[PDB]
RNA sequence: UGUAAGUGCACAAGGGAGCUUGACUGCGAGACGGACAUGUCGAGCAGGGACGAAAGUCGGGACUAGUGAUCCGGCACCUCUG
C-alpha cells in the first residue's frame, strides 16, 4: 500500500482526533509531533497508535 | 593608458546593499499616521530620517554630523545613542508615536542595535 | 609586533622598483597579490570515498585550515557521475598565511622536486595571473613519506592585481620565481 | 615492534624482522646485525627503543628502503619503456627480459593459465 | 484503422469579471485569472488560487507600475 | 522550477543555511457559475501556538488533474435516551 492511514492519539486524555498518512518504508519508526488537543486545552505531545 | 579589468569592491557592496534594501522595502511600507523611520549607515557617521510614503515628504531628521553630537567624548556607539534620543525627542515634538524600522539592508547589530534600544527606551512604541 | 619577510620585501623595495620601472600615475596602481587557491581533481570518489578523507587530512596538515568539499552540478552517465557526490576539495587563504606559504614554497619546495627545470613563462592567461599543476605531493616536508598510501598531484593558482601579463610577470619575477629562458 | 612504518613481528628473530623490511634481506640483515653487534637468535620481546632508533638512523643514512626503492624501480621501468629499449618492449609485452624459455617457462610472469 | 484522439477536459470559466468604473462592494471578487496575469495594488489581496479581490468599497481603476498590469481600488467619497 | 501544457517567476516562486510542526480548534460579513447536488476564494473575531527585536506571516505544497452519492455495518469518546 506504501501509504497506510494512521491515527494520532493524545497521551493524557486518550482520544483519537487527528489522522494523516506516512511512508512506513521511509520512516519505520513511530512519529512524535505536537498538536492541539481540544479538551486538554494546551499543546501536548502526540504519539501514533 | 590603464584599463581596470574586474568589478570593484565598492560596487559589489553598493549593488548588494541596494538589492537587499529593495528586498526589505518590498514588504515594509509606511503611512501618515505611522511614519517610517529610515537609517543610512556610514563608516564615519549615522543618519536617520522620517518619511511619509504617501507624499514623499519627510517630517523630521537628525544625524551625528551635528556639532553637539560630535562633541561627545564617548564612542561612535555613544554618538549613535545620542542621535537616537535626539530623533526621539524631535519626533515626539512633531507629534508621532507609532513608527516602523527601515534597516536599509544593513544587518541588524552593533550600531543599529544600540540605536534601536535607545529609541525603545526613549518612549516610542514599536 | 610581527611582519612576514616577504610582505616586508614587497612593501619596501618591490613597490618602488616596479613604480620607477613602469612609470605609474599614482602610488596605488602597483599590482599586489590578492589570493591563492589550492585544489585537486581526483575523479575516483565515485568508486571510493575514503581517499577523500586522506586528502582532507593532507590539506589540513600542509595548510592548517580545514578544507571544504565541493559537489557536482551536472549528472553524467557515461562517466557514471551523478549529482550530490563530492569529488574534490578547495582551499583558499589570505594575508599572512599567503606570505608564510609563499616563503615556505619558494625556500623549500621548488629546489626539492626531482628533475626541476623551472617554470614555463607561457603558463599565463593574458590577464596577469599564474596557475600550474603538480604530479606529486611528497616533496613537502610537512607530510611524512611513511604515512602516504597513493601518489596525488595538485594544482596551484595565484591571482594578482596586474592589469595584464606584463605587470604580473615583472612583479612575480622580482619575487623570484624560477622561470626558464626563452 | 615498528620501524619506518613497518610493523615488526610479534614474536620473531630480528634477523627476519629486519628482513621483512622491503630494502633489507637475509644476508643484509646478517651484515647489519654483525656490524651493530646484536646477537641474531633473540626474539622480538627483547628489543629496546634506543637500539631501534640507532638502527633506523644507520639504515636511513646508508641505504634507501620501501617507498624510495619502489619509486626508483618504477622510474627505471618508465624510462626503459620510453626509450624504446628491448627491456622496455619486454615490459610492454609482460615477459622476463633475460630471454628465458618463454615457450614453456615464464608461467610465473604470465600469471594464470588461459585456454584458447 | 481507427483514431486514438477525441478526449477533452471541461472549462473553468476563467477571465476578467469586473471592469473599470464599477462600484465594488466590500470583499467582492474582481478577477479570476490563472497565473499572475495581474498584480495586487492598494487595498487588494491575492488568494490561494491566484484570485484578485477588493478589501474596501470603492471604484475600479486599472493602471500600470514599472512594467506591470496593476489593479487599484479608489475610495469614492461618501455623499 | 518533482510529475504534460499554458500562464509566470531574474524583485524570485531557482539554490544554500538556523529554528519549528498553522498539514490547529471554535467561527464566517460577501461573492464566483451553475436546471439539481456536487466545485472556488475570502477579509475579520476568540483560544492557544510557531517564526521573527519589531512591523509582521502561517486554516498544507507558484497555479490549474492524484478520485466516488445512497443504504448497511465496525471502532473510540459523550452532562442523549432507557
Ligand atoms: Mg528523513
Ligand atoms: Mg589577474
Ligand atoms: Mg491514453
Ligand atoms: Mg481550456
Ligand atoms: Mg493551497
Ligand atoms: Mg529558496
Ligand atoms: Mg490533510
Ligand atoms: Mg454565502
Ligand atoms: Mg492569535
Ligand atoms: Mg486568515
Ligand atoms: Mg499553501
Ligand atoms: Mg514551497
Ligand atoms: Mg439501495
Ligand atoms: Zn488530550
Amino acid at each position: 500500500d506504501v501509504r497506510p492511514k494512521i491515527t494520532l492519539a493524545c497521551e493524557v486524555c486518550k482520544h483519537r482526533n487527528y489522522i494523516t498518512k506516512k511512508n512506513r518504508r521511509n520512516d519505520p519508526d513511530r512519529l512524535e509531533i505536537k498538536k492541539f488537543c481540544p479538551n486538554c486545552g494546551t499543546h501536548q505531545p502526540h504519539k501514533e497508535s | 593608458a590603464h584599463k581596470p579589468v574586474g568589478q570593484n569592491i565598492s560596487e559589489v557592496r553598493r549593488n548588494a546593499r541596494l538589492r537587499r534594501h529593495a528586498r526589505l522595502r518590498k514588504k515594509v511600507a509606511g503611512t501618515a499616521e505611522v511614519p517610517r523611520l529610515v537609517v543610512n549607515r556610514s563608516a564615519r557617521h549615522i543618519h536617520v530620517q522620517l518619511v511619509n510614503d504617501l507624499n514623499g515628504t519627510t517630517l523630521a531628521a537628525a544625524s551625528s554630523i551635528e556639532a553637539d553630537v560630535r562633541a561627545i567624548d564617548g564612542d561612535k556607539k555613544a554618538h549613535s545613542v545620542r542621535v537616537g534620543q535626539l530623533i526621539a525627542e524631535r519626533a515626539k515634538a512633531a507629534g508621532v508615536e507609532t513608527v516602523v524600522f527601515d534597516r536599509g539592508g544593513y544587518t541588524y547589530g552593533g550600531r543599529i542595535a544600540a540605536l534601536a534600544d535607545a529609541a525603545r527606551e526613549a518612549g516610542l512604541k514599536f | 609586533k610581527a611582519l612576514p619577510r616577504l610582505k616586508q620585501r614587497y612593501r619596501e623595495e618591490i613597490r618602488e622598483a616596479l613604480q620607477q620601472e613602469f612609470n605609474y600615475a599614482n602610488v596605488m596602481q602597483i599590482p599586489g597579490v590578492v589570493k591563492v587557491v589550492v585544489n585537486m581533481g581526483v575523479g575516483d570518489a565515485a568508486r571510493d570515498a575514503k581517499l577523500i578523507n586522506g586528502a582532507i587530512n593532507d590539506l589540513a596538515l600542509i595548510t592548517g585550515q580545514k578544507p571544504e568539499v565541493r559537489r557536482a552540478r551536472k549528472s553524467i552517465a557515461q562517466f557514471k557521475l551523478r549529482e550530490g557526490m563530492p569529488i574534490g576539495a578547495r582551499v583558499t587563504l589570505r594575508g599572512d598565511r599567503m606570505w608564510e606559504f609563499l616563503d615556505r614554497l619558494i625556500s623549500i619546495a621548488l629546489p626539492r622536486i626531482r628533475d626541476f627545470r623551472g617554470l614555463s613563462p607561457k603558463q599565463f592567461d593574458g590577464t596577469g595571473n599564474y596557475t600550474f599543476g603538480l604530479n606529486e605531493q611528497s616533496m613537502f616536508h610537512e607530510i611524512d613519506v611513511d604515512s602516504i598510501d597513493r601518489p596525488r598531484g595538485m594544482d596551484i593558482t595565484v591571482v594578482t592585481t596586474a592589469t595584464n601579463d606584463a605587470e604580473g610577470r615583472a612583479l612575480l619575477r622580482a619575487l623570484g620565481f624560477p622561470f626558464k629562458e626563452n | 615492534a615498528r620501524l619506518v612504518g613497518v610493523d615488526l613481528p610479534r614474536d620473531k628473530r630480528m634477523e627476519i624482522a629486519l628482513t621483512y623490511i622491503y630494502g633489507i634481506g637475509r644476508t643484509r640483515s646478517n651484515e647489519i646485525l654483525a656490524a651493530t653487534g646484536i646477537d641474531k637468535n633473540m626474539r622480538t620481546k627483547d628489543l629496546t627503543d634506543d637500539q631501534v632508533t640507532v638502527l633506523r638512523d644507520y639504515i636511513e643514512g646508508n641505504l634507501k628502503v620501501e617507498g624510495d626503492l619502489r619509486r626508483e624501480v618504477q622510474a627505471d621501468i618508465r624510462r626503459k619503456i620510453e626509450i624504446g629499449c628491448y627491456q622496455g618492449l619486454r615490459h610492454r609485452r609482460g615477459l622476463p627480459v633475460r630471454g628465458q624459455r618463454t615457450k614453456t617457462n615464464a608461467r610465473t610472469r604470465k600469471g594464470p593459465k588461459r585456454t584458447i | 484503422s481507427s483514431s486514438r484522439n477525441g478526449r477533452d477536459s471541461a472549462a473553468q470559466r476563467l477571465g476578467v469579471k469586473r471592469f473599470g468604473g464599477q462600484v465594488v462592494k466590500a470583499g467582492e471578487i474582481l478577477v479570476r485569472q490563472r497565473g499572475t496575469h495581474f498584480h495586487p495594488g492598494v487595498n487588494v489581496g491575492r488568494g490561494g488560487d491566484d484570485t484578485l479581490f477588493a478589501l474596501a468599497p470603492g471604484a475600479v481603476e486599472f493602471g500600470a507600475k514599472r512594467g506591470r498590469k496593476t489593479v487599484n481600488i479608489v475610495p469614492v467619497a461618501r455623499p
